[PDB]
């Protein structure tokens, strides 16, 4: 579309920051639009669900430098983003949350890249579900658009929200054994620095996990820590 | 009084993995930056990875990357290495060290080294 | 519905792409690179069903027809690269060639931030089906014209995946051994 | 009124600026280059109402409150230097920290041609009003985040300056030796 | 229906009771004695489905859910005997502890006449239902905290017996081999 | 009154578990019920409260052994419970609330003891504010009744539940320094015990910390760290 | 007003209490011990204005009357033990005595699960207002009549502790030094 | 395999107070309770006090109540005795020993001392 685009540029804001892109390459926008649904089966809309500030703060990861030089042809890790917080990020009130029920989560994801008007190429970034997950089988990259793919062009942009529901029919899930979404940001082509761009492109990863249900009871407050497994 | 003290190095065979730990002394060891450097026979001295206080932010040297992971446990205040991919080239005598950036400045000066643990990878 | 999956706007092999190997991965991307001259022929593609991995599997669950054939492009051009092709880009099996083909389909782009078009293919054939055998559905052309324009710039090189979808009909017909599975 | 001096959007030290010496000049100005990584820290700025100097004469002339703090920054960025970070921009004296302070006030900025941007700190403090004391009313953390992306290109040096405003309340209280004066 | 029976408030192991061996007996029984202090820990209690006869029978008959885990105690002290404890009594398998557990699903009792307390423990799992299989559904742990206080008195040792029920739902699914039977 | 006394009892439930006593001694229940006021000058009502379960959990402390044998005679400390907590007891979601704002402190106070009905002599506890504080000078335990006394009576009860709710006219303070309400659980008179009663009283001191407004905005979370002094 | 203080109802010296040293402690408990007969005497106490400390500052700090003077009593018996007495408990500086006593203002308790009585003493004197002098404002006294009752039982003594209050009368008047104070 | 490292002990006026150490090793040292036993010229072995896994409950001995803290820094495994209010009562040579109740029963038995502190409170 028309640069800047609608679809784009877009905003996220919450405490205590207005953050402002130049704007999504796309959007992995929401597509035919199925969630399934918040409620679902399974839950009997029975689930103990969040939507609290830590969450949707927030992945607020760090993300890997991609370079002129990787391609073409490359993949990424799923940042499942809750087995990444629970392995490193850990978001005290997230490893208070870590420390519960099946949950039921959304992505919300942001991916902010910026070289400068001189760098182009593009990374192509990926929400294929449940990971089988291995690197060769270039295949699977030909496959995938199919699953949230955002954008990234450092020629066009400075910021990638794509945003995943929840994938796993399961409806709510048990964490240190699956892994429900697998967000893979990967290039499709590589960037190339000119001299007139940025001598960076530093990749953070921002997430926001939207809306996440979890289904005992137990103890959830805004620390961390309890008892998963 | 800095004391770093370092175990568990020993001979393994190559595609092994070793954990080398150091335990520190007698200075606030979670708010100072820590490295491992290791001693090559027939080499000089390289800097393998450092951490970063919190067991933030964390570099490794481009030999070492995906092969060797650093990690603290501030709790015990004790820095761990775990050396996966273990290759002859990985031979060498292994201090750990602790580094300080002074005032408000970016540099990193070590003050204090351990004793060496050796990793004969063959 | 299957449709979706081999619908919802593919990317494409085409051709096996001299490759980087890019060409796997690349797979949608022609290259676009300057040019001595612009008009020259740089692609080819075939066509089929067959043949182009994500084409593959659905064509082998079916044999028969419903559909069209979109083929739609993006590009990874900067600021400083630019760019423009024509793409044929090509029903059924003719001529092979320049003219025949502007004179088929049609789409012309910009490739500037518009980073999207619409060159449908279809399937211009006696019967409505088109049964999977080995010779070949058809070709689809494209043909770079003028290079990329520019800036300092961007490293030279400027490249495209191109998408591929069908309706109108969105359904085929008879099932048939799918590409993948289990024994 | 005295309010809108404090107020209207001042500039601001914060901290003494590794100078050039830009960094008085600078004063609202963190530095802006790339960068071996993105995420690591670059700054720590530490509030009062003491100390940076607009801060200062308001503060002396008056002992408690009114207020909330508005930081907004801006940027001087080109075509070519982009940029992004981002601020904490912190309340009162906790954490000290990354995440810890991304759980604070919150603002999320693109820098390209917005140029500028609302990062209010609120006075989080178990009374209504801070007297002028030493130790400190609390920090103000930046977090360069990921450079500069770019061109040819600027030189690669980008700088911010940030900016500084309380509302709500307008209004203070008590007042007392003004900084400016005379004998 | 077989949920009266799992159902209509069972007593229960729970663990295995350092016995008289009134501890088979017992089952329902922690032991109630004064104490050093009355804060210190004992017991700890694990809860399947699996494990703990009545419970193991239905557990086995089935492999599925609908449920809440309902366990209210009852006292045997006298005028003379008294007590108090806190039990917390847990979900599913977390912290283990404490005050995790205090902040847990809750009951606060006062052992005189009462005689029955309901602290019921829910199943907070990411699915509605978790199989039958070996390592465990979690804990259910009780803090006696301050003893009996008395009288003369009654010998010094009270007992309490733990009750179990679910709701909500009082309904299973599947069924499957059930522990009682023939062959 | 009448024993089991209306005032008396008592109940205090909430996740989960009730908890019923024999009853409160009294209560030391509210009199003139001043509390000042929620909002007062001070809270434009501007506060920020919360209400909210890590701290209606209660401060579950453990409270300190009487036995026949400690007389009259007796203070105890503060138990200012915040200060308490960030001393001892913490209480994750207790340690990441602790890591804030001016707080504005009720009670809610629960403290248990049961020996047994052969248990007699009461424990007289107290209310006072911002502690001066020193043992001797026994005026001060004859000057208190004046400040949320409930009671304990071996012979007639097994819990006691003071409500406290918020001194200092400041209407919100800052903690490291200062220390709101100090609740002394002394006794007037000890415990003796013949054979035919409990052989324990163990204190157990609980608190509910009820309605606690904070007054920036930092981060509060209920995982506990942050940024307090 | 300063009258909820000196009013709300308070506890009393009374006497200096043949101490453990539990009479400061105490104040406000006379003992109550079996006895070897019941009916005698004791206890004395005398009131003023001036005496028993909580008293006192009031009385310093006003010389003149609004007032009556409510003395009611709680317990600290068990099951075990009980207790009765009847307590004077006098009106100005009479006979004291025995039925002079009882002919007083009365209260009869049972000391069983009541803990409280209302003994009002008044000022019956024949002005408004006494000053604060030395000599006496008058006696109250106590008698423990019947000892307690019992059990196995508790440790034997029993104690009781006065409690103070005026009505009426509210409000006085004069104020004058104020027992606490600077200099 | 267990090393109990002890320091901190040294010389100390009657009032004073010391801070003594001792830090563990080869053993979970988070799971395992843990006391000061201490042995005076002269006399036998007296257990001071002990501490319990998470720093919870601690208990002490009548004598050195309210004088003696205990405190554990289980990030830097590392056991604590902070003693006010000195006398010469106090004059021993301090053992940091670990404990453990072995499967689930209630007694605590010692598994591992250290080496000793001299504490002169002279």
């Amino acid at each position: 579309a028309e640069p800047e685009n609608k679809n784009v540029v877009q905003a996220t804001t919450t405490v205590n920051t207005t953050n402002l892109t130049q704007h999504p390459s796309a959007p992995t926008m929401p597509f035919s639009p199925d969630f399934s649904n918040v409620d679902n089966f399974h839950s009997m809309a029975y689930d103990i669900t969040t939507g609290d500030k830590n969450p949707s703060k927030l992945v607020r990861l760090e993300t890997h430098e991609w370079t002129p030089s990787w391609a073409r042809g490359y993949q990424i890790t799923h940042v499942e983003l809750p087995k990444v917080f629970w392995d490193h990020q850990d978001k005290p009130a997230y490893g208070q949350s870590r420390y519960f029920a099946a949950v039921r989560c959304g992505f919300h994801f942001q991916v902010q890249v910026n070289v400068n008007q001189g760098t182009a190429g593009s990374a192509l970034v990926v929400y294929e579900p449940k990971p089988v997950v291995t690197y060769d089988s270039k295949l699977e990259f030909g496959a995938f658009t199919n699953l949230p793919h955002v954008l990234m062009n450092l020629a066009e942009t400075t910021q990638a929200d794509l945003c995943i529901p929840y994938v796993a029919d399961t409806n709510y899930v048990k964490t240190d054994s699956s892994d429900l979404g697998q967000l893979k940001v990967y290039v499709w082509t590589p960037l190339s620095i000119p001299t007139g761009s940025a001598n960076q492109v530093d990749v953070t990863i921002l997430g926001s996990l939207l809306q996440l249900d979890f289904q005992n009871p137990r103890v959830f407050a805004q620390d961390v820590n309890i008892y998963d497994n | 009084e800095v004391q770093l003290l370092d175990s568990g190095g020993g001979l393994v065979q190559p595609g092994g993995s070793l954990r080398l730990s150091c335990a520190a002394s007698g200075f606030p060891f979670s708010d100072y930056a820590m490295s491992w450097i290791r001693q090559a026979p027939g080499k000089g001295l390289e800097w393998v990875s450092p951490i970063s206080g919190s067991g933030g932010r964390a570099y490794y040297a481009d030999s070492v990357k995906g092969r060797f992971t650093i990690s603290r446990d501030n709790s015990e205040g004790t820095v761990y290495l775990q050396m996966n991919s273990l290759s002859p080239d990985d031979t060498a005598l292994y201090y750990c060290a602790k580094d300080g950036s002074g005032s408000h400045y970016n540099n990193n000066y070590f003050d204090s080294w351990g004793q060496g643990t050796l990793v004969t990878v063959s | 519905d299957l449709v979706k999956i081999a619908q919802l706007f593919s990317v494409m092999a085409d051709s096996t792409t001299p490759s980087e190997n890019h060409g796997v991965d690349a797979k949608g991307y022609f290259k676009w690179s300057a040019t001595t001259a612009p008009q020259s022929i740089v692609h080819r593609n075939i066509v089929y069903l067959r043949l182009f991995p994500n084409l593959n599997v659905f064509v082998n669950s079916y044999s028969y027809f419903r559909g069209s054939l979109v083929l739609r492009l993006s590009v990874y051009a900067s600021t400083f690269n630019r760019g423009r092709l024509r793409m044929g880009f090509f029903p059924n099996a003719t001529t092979d060639s320049t003219s025949t083909l502007d004179n088929a389909i049609y789409t012309i782009c910009d490739i500037g931030s518009d980073n999207s078009f619409e060159i449908t293919i279809p399937y211009s054939f006696s019967t409505w089906m088109r049964k999977t055998n080995g010779h070949p559905i058809g070709l689809f052309q494209i043909e770079v014209l003028n290079r990329l324009t520019y800036n300092s710039s961007s490293p030279s090189e400027v490249y495209c995946i191109v998408q591929g979808k069908m309706g109108q009909d969105a359904r085929f017909f008879c099932p048939t051994g799918s590409v993948v599975t289990f024994q």
